[PDB]
RNA sequence: UGGCUCUGCCAACGCUACGGCUUGGCGGGCUUAGGUGGUCACGGUUCUGUCCUGCUUCGGCGAACACGUUACACGGUUCGGCAAAACGUCGAUUACUGAAAAUGGAAAGGCGGGGCCGACUU
RNA sequence: GUGCCCAUCACCU
RNA sequence: GGGGCAGGCUGGG
């Protein structure tokens, strides 16, 4: 049968897209609780959120390190707005119990983004 | 189930359990290069593997054959995931009308049975019957000395569906003395064979208080030439009947303890093996002077869980008293 | 031929993504526009592919492909309202695997 | 540039007209269509001033996502919104800025 | 300098803006495109002065350009008209200002 | 200098609450100054992910752009303005910003 | 999801090509599984302490401090009664049907306990 | 590599 | 003499 083969299979890329897949899968929802205010906040959060998968994505196919970092940018933004959602939303948006889950999802897409980074690097 | 079993290819490629094997073969795995190739085109990808199954032109891919001594030297033969995939879409199937004819006391890789419903079976057939005696058996190199030809004609006095028949002889050849480990249909296909002598302990034989986790059997007995009797009958079958030597037997007093899964299964106690202490003892101690002391938590828990079974009350506090941390 | 017939093969997976794009309810009204913008945009990264025969051009439009087999994955897994149906799934990704096929023999062909 | 903005204006003033009759249930199709079609005047325009040939083939991108946008909204919008007579008609004008482009690009690739 | 251009430009926005709100819900995606290259350019303006590289005192005055092409194709946009010629013309002569001040900018730089 | 972020993280804190307040009426200016306000974390982000000082002037240029925010909600009538104390409350804040961001040009400019 | 290229009405930031548009209210329309770990089925050599050096049914099992090798107390690892049924298994891919068991197809019976029913505990 | 258990983590019934 | 434990020293890693 042998699976479908996508062009410039990517190990790292394979692994960081499912793992932030989880980051989207929980941060998602929580996303899309936001209130009807702090629409914009949200829509820009979800454009962080699940636009880093084509930033990850594109890091994969286009091997380059300046990709790379793009990636690494993008998970420093979503981490603001982890902060952002959490402290300056009024309401609420993100309770701090979830902000610690996400930030541990985040964590490990960052440790793989990380040793992506460096055996480029090398 | 009426017997028969006449039909089995046409729920192996179901797509409603290729997505059950699927969902099965993935379950652990997702940080892999077989997964994450897989998970791309994953729908499409099942939707030619239902209907390579379904056409009768699956060819499982080769083993890719590493080997670890960690746990003992092994020869672990790997597979790729379409075709662990394609196991587990049989091992759905067909595992269970297998595993439903597994007598009882079989603990190895069946639901709801297992290490530790064994090691609690013996101990309790033990302190019932209020066993005198017991012979413990094992085979040689189980695995590498199934038949796969007298294993395919078990596989096949169950499957009559000719065409499961034909996918589990490609999944497994129906001719050599091998059965590869590191294969799911292999550890059904090896509990079901080895069944072959439950069924020559307690079928021919009148055995009623054994157990038997794979290749290891234990047959609590009362009179111990009775067990050497047993023994002796158990070894002519599974030598003549099965192709498997006896590496090692005994006919001890309930009394040395049985060292069955594990554990050392007095009627009373279950003291675990030395090794496993020994293994735990240097995996803490070197936890402690790796400065490592928050996975050995994770560790800790983890042996905690091996040996809340076993006696280990004194070793608990053993190991408390000398590294503090939190055993139970 | 290449960026002609991929874009033809690619139109199919467009032609079929393009309504069940359009029937992502508001809820989940970024991940459309986002999944639009990446469906009908990946005919600008197959365009961009054959006007340069930059190899790096046709493996960013694999990379386009690949999130878009993302966003059926996503599309899929969002289970507020719903979207894509695993059905959808697997009928896209037969599709965006023929045009992945393309991409790959046109990757080869300018190797 | 000048003249090839002049040219395309009448591209726009052709499609804008198709584009905004394009249903409300085609909304966000209509956006990005709209978005193709009047923001190609920015990648003519920036191509003007910035002349490197770079800025100048993003534009001919754009026409040619503009022209997919047309087969799209002929026949891929399930009411096909483009009558094929329109897509005609717009295909000549873009045709017409298309020549321009091309003179532009080998005006500026003469050596 | 790009305080200068920007306060100039301000003009432009202050007499456009209301002008482009006011641009028909029909000329919905042309407004938010209009307004979004009318308060925009603000930033394009921005970036070439806290920065230089002359492409973005270029990318300035394609800003300038696109902004002028808006007001000529939302004039006569359709039925529901968006800006009147007068609009049109007196938008013209502020973003000619500021056009002067980018050219004279440019050549400075030049 | 991480405490350009964590200083800029207290304009967001005053500014959002007053750029969610925005009407629809002025969406638009509304969606651009929450984009610059939220999105100048980004530019930091990027600054110090490099040291480049390209970088860290495109910073600069997006404070600036802040800047002009205020000055552009203030005068934006009816009662909707941004008052003219928290244009005033706010320069404070982004100046702050401002004077951290300075210095950071400047060590990285006399490396 | 602060929607709607969407209407009725009413106002007024405003803008009008004087028709409207816009914008604001105001109604209606459209809108358990998974993850991660970790158990069970790296040695080589001398040295220094330190301890063990039993058993065997001859297969092997041990031992050398888990030290009462055992929380010396049990886990529902309980105790009875059954085994009709269902389940399992042999009968059997048999009888039968039909050219052929061909992706039909039993049973009587035999064997189990895996099952059942109480008690007591869980 | 395969299964069985253990822990922990999310996540709703 | 052999053997188990914890440290010597050397490889695997
Ligand atoms: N890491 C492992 C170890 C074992 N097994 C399987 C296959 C084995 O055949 C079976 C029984 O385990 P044993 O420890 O008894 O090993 P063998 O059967 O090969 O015989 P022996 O122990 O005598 O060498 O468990 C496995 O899948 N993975
Ligand atoms: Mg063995």
């Amino acid at each position: 049968m042998e699976p479908i083969e996508e062009a410039t299979k990517c190990y790292d890329q394979m692994l960081i897209v499912e793992r932030y897949e989880r980051v989207i899968s929980y941060l998602y929802p929580i996303a899309q609780s936001i209130p009807r205010k702090h629409g914009v906040a949200r829509e820009m959060f979800l454009k962080c959120l699940l636009g880093q998968v084509e930033l990850f994505i594109v890091a994969g196919k286009s091997n380059q390190v300046s990709k790379l970092y793009a990636a690494d940018a993008g998970l420093a933004m979503l981490r603001f707005w982890l902060r952002f959602l959490a402290g300056i939303q009024k309401p609420h948006a993100m309770t701090p119990h979830q902000v610690e889950t996400a930030q541990v999802l985040i964590a490990e897409v960052g440790r793989i983004l990380g040793s992506w980074i460096a055996r480029v690097n090398r | 189930m009426g017997k028969r079993h006449r039909n089995l290819i046409d729920q192996i490629t179901t797509w409603e359990n290729l997505l059950d094997a699927y969902r099965k073969t993935s379950h652990g795995k997702r940080r892999t290069w077989g997964y994450l190739e897989f998970k791309e085109y994953d729908l499409a990808n099942l939707l030619a593997l239902q209907a390579e199954l379904k056409a009768g032109n699956y060819e499982r891919g080769p083993y890719r054959e590493f080997l670890v001594y960690e746990p003992k030297p092994r020869l672990i033969s790997a597979l790729e995931f379409k075709d662990r995939l394609v196991q587990h879409a049989l091992c759905n199937i067909v595992a269970p009308i297998f595993e439903a004819g597994l007598l009882p006391y079989t603990y190895a890789c069946r639901p709801d049975k297992g290490t530790h419903a064994g090691v609690c079976h013996v101990q309790a057939e033990l302190r019932r019957t209020r066993a005198t005696h017991f012979l413990k058996s094992d085979f040689s190199k189980f695995f590498p000395s199934i038949d796969r030809a007298a294993l395919y004609a078990m596989i096949d006095k169950k499957i009559h569906c000719a065409a499961t028949r034909r996918l589990l002889r490609v999944v497994l050849p129906d001719e050599g003395v091998g059965i590869p480990i590191g294969s799911l249909t292999s550890q059904l296909f090896a509990n079901v064979y080895g069944g072959a002598v439950d069924r020559l302990l307690h079928d021919e034989l009148k055995q009623r208080h054994w157990a038997r986790y794979m290749d290891d059997i234990v047959v609590l007995g009362d009179d111990p030439e009775e067990l050497r009797a047993v023994f002796y009958r158990l070894r002519d079958f599974a030598s003549e009947r099965l192709g498997l030597k006896i590496s090692h037997w005994q006919v001890a007093p309930v009394s040395r303890g049985i060292n069955f899964l594990g554990y050392r299964i007095w009627p009373t106690h279950k003291l675990l093996r030395k090794s496993s202490v020994k293994r735990a003892k240097r995996k803490v101690a070197n936890f402690i002077k790796h400065g490592e002391d928050e996975s050995l938590q994770r560790f800790l828990a983890s042996w905690s869980g091996h040996a809340q079974w076993a006696d280990t009350h004194n070793l608990f506090t053993w190991m408390e008293e000398q590294y503090g941390i939190a055993c139970h």
